[PDB]
RNA sequence: GGUGAAAAGAACCCCGGGAGGGGAGUGAAAUAGAGCCUGAAACCGUGGGCUUACAAGCAGUCACGGCCCCGCAAGGGGUUGU
RNA sequence: CAGUGGAGGCCCGAACCGGUGGGGGAUGCAAACCCCUCGGAUGAGCUGGGGCUAGGAGUGAAAAGCUAACCGAGCCCGGAGA
RNA sequence: GUGCAAGAGCACUCAGGCGCGCGGGAGAACCCUCGCCAAGGAACUCUGCAAGUUGGCCCCGUAACUUCGGGAGAAGGGGUGC
RNA sequence: ACCGGAGCGCUGUCUCGGCGAGGGACCCGGUGAAAUUGAACUGGCCGUGAAGAUGCGGCCUACCCGUGGCAGGACGAAAAGA
RNA sequence: GGGGAGGUUUGGCACCUCGAUGUCGGCUCGUCGCAUCCUGGGGCUGAAGAAGGUCCCAAGGGUUGGGCUGUUCGCCCAUUAAAGCGGCACGCGAGCUGGGUUCAGAACGUCGUGAGACAGUUCGGUCUCUAUCCGCCACGGGCGCAGGAGGCUUGAGGGGGGCUCUUCCUAGUACGAGAGGACCGGAAGGGACGCACCUCUGGUUUCCCAGCUGUCCCUCCAGGGGCAUAAGCUGGGUAGCCAUGUGCGGAAGGGAUAACCGCUGAAAGCAUCUAAGCGGGAAGCCCGCCCCAAGAUGAGGCCUCCCACGGCGUCAAGCCGGUAAGGACCCGGGAAGACUACCCGGUGGAUGGGCCGGGGGUGUAAGCGCCGCGAGGCGUUGAGCCGACCGGUCCCAAUCGUCCGAGGUCU
């Protein structure tokens, strides 16, 4: 119901961010990252947008991705190391497939969410 | 949308100031009163020695709202204030020389009066 | 233990009937293409990995 | 008796002569006749277009004897348009010129389980003085012993909208025969992308 | 099919294209095809556009003036087939899209707010009188 | 409150982290295996027989009929369609 | 008159004391709570510790209020199997 | 600690300490706590209950009445950043 | 923070509702209550009956089982009517 | 003076209910009756016309907003077509309320020596999260429908809707001394209500963009983050959802009737609408429009697709298997949605995510340069950022695969 709209969340806003971004800072920080699947189909086109963000090299750039992950060596590390392997690639910076385990005794979906190569 | 307890500013010089609405005079039941609608209304507030004291109880003609008017050629009109002119049981304006704006709606719904002594008609 | 209670013992009967819906249905399982081995699908499933 | 299916598309507004027209646009691409239905075969008269392309592959169903046996490219969808006969092959916007009025059918947006404020333009609690549970509830439903039962029909929440919705009478303005459009006077059922049929009111 | 929104744009011939660039935030003058008694002048309307709502074809905007110690406000179709030509008549530093904000200001006030769009004067008079000599020879 | 005559209180192997079990073993008996004699009822379960998704109910009773079972048959038992 | 002075069951307002209005809670977080609001806040003030007063009795700025979560006469055991 | 006229107030924060011992999803009605709303502005209603408006400091200014202290923060205004 | 009447300001109190946030409700995994309960195979109407019927009569209707919802009945629960 | 109907008043009786059937008024939601307030149809009129009066027929729909009182009721204001009356436990407190009344506090009048008392007043005064069955709203799972399957449908039976005013032409004509002022037929514009809808207008739009305060941090400047809600505050806002906004609806029409008006016509030479027979005649009845609908077990129809036996039962019903059409799982999703269901897509693919373009919002980013002691200003610049919409593009993900599904009984 007027979910006729687009884009979920769980969480309430001061913290789902906050959430979205420590996920991308893991994300950038460990190329893969283990996940609700819901948690990570999310956290998937946040990080492309970083990544793509990446891709081009300004300082304004720099700076804006700088606002989401909140340091300085990490993004050195985005643009230095991770933004390069991307080139010639148009999007889908990122994969997610879901494992067949559940997590126990809350009985959560599991994925995986992977810096795509 | 000029409804019940409504004040609206005093268009004419009948010597009133202010008159609220009290009931329109639409149908048997109309919820709102707009630009061209005849309202029943109490002087609240009445310039010493008019021809209208507080507290007569009078008809007047909604000439400006505060709500936009739709035109059907696709525009619309709105003014600052809500504002009515007093006028007659046999519906002529019982002040003369009415001031300030006026909607063209009061020409198509008959009168011709106000829009005539109307400084300008918008 | 307020307003509204119920105002029979429900029966044996109509108990066990409103279970009629409660059974479960066993997992969906698929051969990967790597082992013998049974993944739910489009899954991924340890002792197997993945390619690509 | 015309009928012809169609999208809506969208809608924006038009100016005629000199004022504004408030216009819903259906698309009614080419309705391939796809049957016909007799009053000795069937025992009622009326005609079933086929309405988008369909690929041949996702027709592998008993459907392509359908289309076959009448030498149709595979639509997706089809509706009979009861009482109504044409010829050719196909019904197009044609049919239709500016100034006839149509009756759009459609399926209204779905609001789910739906408020009896919402469902009914109930009254509802008051905001303010008295209690605070019962903001917008029903209220009463019912009397006391006698009937000691509650009416069939009473309006109650729960699923509402997304459902067959007629809309009678609306004016067809400026036929589009060229990229298939049929303008509206706006009010039309359902959402942009929804099948839709259009026909002759009844005024007279 | 896949179309959907072109098909809407399509249904727009409509369009009118004389009409000039106006930003918010400074004075113009539409001559407006009126309906007297039966007849058909052009009354003007001349005040600050207080709001441009862009949605492509019936995108919209609004002026505001004081007509006889009354504020007016008048909503106009971008491309109404009544607007008979749109005079610019003056260039104003809105700095916000929506500026209703004026409303309770209304005096001079406004005045020290809506200072003139230096820069957009000077392009105007500039590529305007500029290009005359460019039609002449 | 109550294993058993006696502790003979179940070595040892097996599954299990354990618990608990399956074998092996003791005992006349282990559904006497350790809050363990006997072990009723409510109550929960597994398997089987008859039965039930156009039907109206203090749930039974009377009749006929079908099915299943015990008996060579005459008979009886279970179930329940009308 | 100005200065100085720094009174007050004085004013505003936290701690602290309290419970005005509304909402919430109502098998509660809670056998009296929560939130917002509100009253006092140098006084007839609040408060720790040590003491004394009790059942037709005490205590009571007085409501028959309080006297160990129900007080127009406490709780317990007894007369009592009134 | 910093800021706000002051402060044990308020916002953020040291030191220190915690995320309150069920989680995961979804994004219906309805309930709770909260935000905003065209025109109107008490017509609501037992009652403006509730919400809202107002709000600190600085200057201007301030009425009946008075027990001459009051009423007074009357009212109504203007200023406030860099 | 007494109780009544009036006005100004302001407002979702109302005309008359709409959207949005979150905590529940909903769905999946863990844990898992309660009052209540003659037994139940528990429909509508008009009768009737201790004078207000799922349970008598007559007629009408009605495939089996649930889930989210609403409160008209079960003279619903509660308390051996104040 | 007389006879009745009703069961809305005041009562009488004391029959169920004292191991409890919560009371007045309001709100919310109504639904029935007709003894009709309006609108429709008519008879008489002391009916010229217009307006009325009285009676008949007719529930289809409608039946306003305020002032005063807890009030119901009533008076009053302003309207209206009209502001109908009753039933439903004086309908409705496991729906709200709690102003009224009948707990404890307090006071006045009053009675009583008194304690206290008073259908006398007056101020205060705890309204209980969880629905088992029936009923109701909505939504599924099962099986059924004598072959299986995909798609399209018939409409038995239900349900929704049903109101009404004003001005104009007819015509200032009929009627009337005048004042006044029609039938009939036609047009236009409204009120309220209903269903859809977002183009417009107007809302919201919780992070789409901007600005601003305090502080704490990164990194000293710049620049930026957290927090000040569960958005710190403010200005503004797409899609979506919406009303204040937009469209449409009430019919027309056919049929049968009510009161009533008649044609012909006896009985009863005439007379009569009637007893045989026939025509007109209502906003009402049946149709028609809209929606549901074959569990219509009385399980309908059409079009189409798949099709014998491979082994036991001696005729007979079956039983076990791999299959067919076809279906299901699982996945990507959806203006579909509580779950489920529904719908689309699943690499032969644009379904989602990115990326790109557009639309849209904000309103000129940063950095550098330039002017100014400075706060700032100006240029680069409609820049920068940029959800949802309209598209595009296989970069990522819908990998791969599993299961089920007839062999169609008898005259
Ligand atoms: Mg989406
Ligand atoms: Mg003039
Ligand atoms: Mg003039
Ligand atoms: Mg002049
Ligand atoms: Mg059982
Ligand atoms: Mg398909
Ligand atoms: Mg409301
Ligand atoms: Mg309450
Ligand atoms: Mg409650
Ligand atoms: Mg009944
Ligand atoms: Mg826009
Ligand atoms: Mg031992
Ligand atoms: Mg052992
Ligand atoms: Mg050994
Ligand atoms: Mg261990
Ligand atoms: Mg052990
Ligand atoms: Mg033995
Ligand atoms: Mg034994
Ligand atoms: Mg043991
Ligand atoms: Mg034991
Ligand atoms: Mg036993
Ligand atoms: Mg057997
Ligand atoms: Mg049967
Ligand atoms: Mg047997
Ligand atoms: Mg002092
Ligand atoms: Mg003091
Ligand atoms: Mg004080
Ligand atoms: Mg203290
Ligand atoms: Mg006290
Ligand atoms: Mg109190
Ligand atoms: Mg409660
Ligand atoms: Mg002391
Ligand atoms: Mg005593
Ligand atoms: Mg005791
Ligand atoms: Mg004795
Ligand atoms: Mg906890
Ligand atoms: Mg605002
Ligand atoms: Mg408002
Ligand atoms: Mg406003
Ligand atoms: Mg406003
Ligand atoms: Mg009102
Ligand atoms: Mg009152
Ligand atoms: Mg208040
Ligand atoms: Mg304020
Ligand atoms: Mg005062
Ligand atoms: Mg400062
Ligand atoms: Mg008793
Ligand atoms: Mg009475
Ligand atoms: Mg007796
Ligand atoms: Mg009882
Ligand atoms: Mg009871
Ligand atoms: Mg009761
Ligand atoms: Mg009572
Ligand atoms: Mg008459
Ligand atoms: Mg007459
Ligand atoms: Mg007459
Ligand atoms: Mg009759
Ligand atoms: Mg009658
Ligand atoms: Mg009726
Ligand atoms: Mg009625
Ligand atoms: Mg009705
Ligand atoms: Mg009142
Ligand atoms: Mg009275
Ligand atoms: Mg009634
Ligand atoms: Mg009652
Ligand atoms: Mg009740
Ligand atoms: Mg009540
Ligand atoms: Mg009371
Ligand atoms: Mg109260
Ligand atoms: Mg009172
Ligand atoms: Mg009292
Ligand atoms: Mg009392
Ligand atoms: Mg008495
Ligand atoms: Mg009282
Ligand atoms: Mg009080
Ligand atoms: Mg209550
Ligand atoms: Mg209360
Ligand atoms: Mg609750
Ligand atoms: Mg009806
Ligand atoms: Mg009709
Ligand atoms: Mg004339
Ligand atoms: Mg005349
Ligand atoms: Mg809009
Ligand atoms: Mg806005
Ligand atoms: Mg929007
Ligand atoms: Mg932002
Ligand atoms: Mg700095
Ligand atoms: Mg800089
Ligand atoms: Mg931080
Ligand atoms: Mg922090
Ligand atoms: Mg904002
Ligand atoms: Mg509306
Ligand atoms: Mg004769
Ligand atoms: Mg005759
Ligand atoms: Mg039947
Ligand atoms: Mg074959
Ligand atoms: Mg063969
Ligand atoms: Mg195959
Ligand atoms: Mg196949
Ligand atoms: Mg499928
Ligand atoms: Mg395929
Ligand atoms: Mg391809
Ligand atoms: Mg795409
Ligand atoms: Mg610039
Ligand atoms: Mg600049
Ligand atoms: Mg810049
Ligand atoms: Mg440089
Ligand atoms: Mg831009
Ligand atoms: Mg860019
Ligand atoms: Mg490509
Ligand atoms: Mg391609
Ligand atoms: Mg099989």
């Amino acid at each position: 119901r007027h979910l006729k709209s687009g884009r979920k969340l769980n969480r309430h806003s001061s913290h789902r961010l906050a959430l979205y971004r420590n996920q991308a800072k893991s994300l950038l920080t460990h190329g893969r990252i283990t996940t609700t699947v819901p948690k990570a189909k999310e956290l998937r086109g946040f990080v492309d947008h970083l990544i793509h963000l990446a891709k081009r090299g300004d300082l304004h750039a720099r700076r804006l991705v700088l606002r989401d992950l909140q340091d300085v060596k990490l993004v050195r590390k985005l643009f230095d190391e991770i933004a390069p392997r991307y080139r010639d690639r148009q999007g889908g910076y990122t994969r997610v497939l879901k494992l067949a385990e559940r997590r126990r005794g809350d009985g959560a979906p599991l994925a995986l969410v992977e810096l795509v190569e | 949308m000029i409804q019940p307890q409504t004040y609206l500013e005093v268009a004419d010089n009948t010597g009133a100031r202010k008159i609220m609405c009290i009931r329109v005079l639409k149908g048997s039941n109309a919820k709102y009163a707009t630009v061209g609608d005849v309202i029943v209304a109490s002087v609240k507030e009445a310039i010493p020695r008019g021809a209208v004291k507080e507290g007569d109880v009078v008809k007047a003609v909604v000439v400006r709202t505060k709500k936009e008017v739709k035109r059907p050629d696709g525009s619309a009109i709105r003014f600052d204030d809500n504002a009515a002119v007093i006028i007659n049981n046999q519906l002529e304006p019982r002040g003369t020389r009415v001031f300030g704006p006026v909607a063209r709606e009061l020409r198509e719904k008959g009168f011709m009066k106000i829009v005539s002594l109307a400084p300008e008609v918008l | 233990a307020k307003h509204p209670v119920p105002k029979k013992k429900t029966s044996k009967a109509r108990r066990d009937a409103r279970r009629s819906h409660h059974a479960l249905t066993p997992p969906i399982l698929v051969p990967c293409p790597e082992c013998k081995a049974m993944k739910p699908p489009h899954t991924v499933c340890p002792e197997c990995g993945y390619y690509a | 008796m015309k009928g012809i299916l169609g999208v809506k598309v969208g809608m924006t507004r038009i100016f005629r002569d000199d004022r504004a027209v408030p216009v819903t646009v259906i698309l009614a691409g080419p309705c391939p006749v796809v049957q016909r239905r007799t009053p000795e075969k069937d025992g009622y008269t009326a005609v079933q277009l086929g309405f988008l392309p369909q690929n041949p592959k996702r027709v592998n169903r008993p459907l392509k004897g359908h289309f076959a046996k009448a030498g149709v490219e595979p639509v997706r969808i089809l509706r009979e348009i009861r009482d109504f006969n044409p010829e050719g092959d196909t019904v197009t916007v044609e049919i239709f010129k500016p100034g006839e009025r149509v009756d759009v059918t459609g399926t209204s947006k779905g609001r789910g389980f739906a408020g009896v404020m919402k469902r009914w333009n109930f009254a509802g609690g008051p905001d303010s003085h008295g209690a605070h549970k019962i903001h917008r509830h029903p209220g009463s439903i019912g009397n006391r012993k006698t009937p000691g039962r509650v009416y069939k029909g009473k309006k109650m929440a729960g699923h509402y909208g997304a459902e067959r919705v007629t809309v009678m009478n609306l004016e067809v303005v400026d036929v589009i025969p060229e990229e298939n459009l049929l303008l509206v006077k706006g009010a039309v059922p359902g959402p942009n992308g929804g099948l839709v049929i259009v026909r002759e009111t009844k005024k007279a | 099919m896949n179309r959907g929104a072109l098909i809407k744009l399509v249904e727009s011939r409509y369009v009118r294209t004389d009409l000039p660039e106006f930003r918010p935030g400074d004075t113009v003058r539409v001559s407006y095809k009126v309906k007297e008694g039966n007849r058909t002048r052009i009354q003007d309307f001349e005040g600050i556009v207080i709001r441009i709502r862009r949605n492509g074809f019936n995108t919209t905007f609004t002026v505001r003036k004081v007509s006889y110690g009354v504020g007016v406000e008048r909503i106009f179709p971008l491309h109404s087939p009544l607007i008979q030509k749109i005079d610019i008549v003056q260039r104003g530093r809105a700095r916000r899209a929506k500026l209703y904000f004026i409303r309770n200001l209304s005096d001079r006030e406004i005045r020290r707010k809506l200072r003139a769009d230096r820069k957009r004067i000077d392009k105007d008079r500039a590529a305007e009188r500029a290009a005359k000599e460019e039609v002449q020879k």
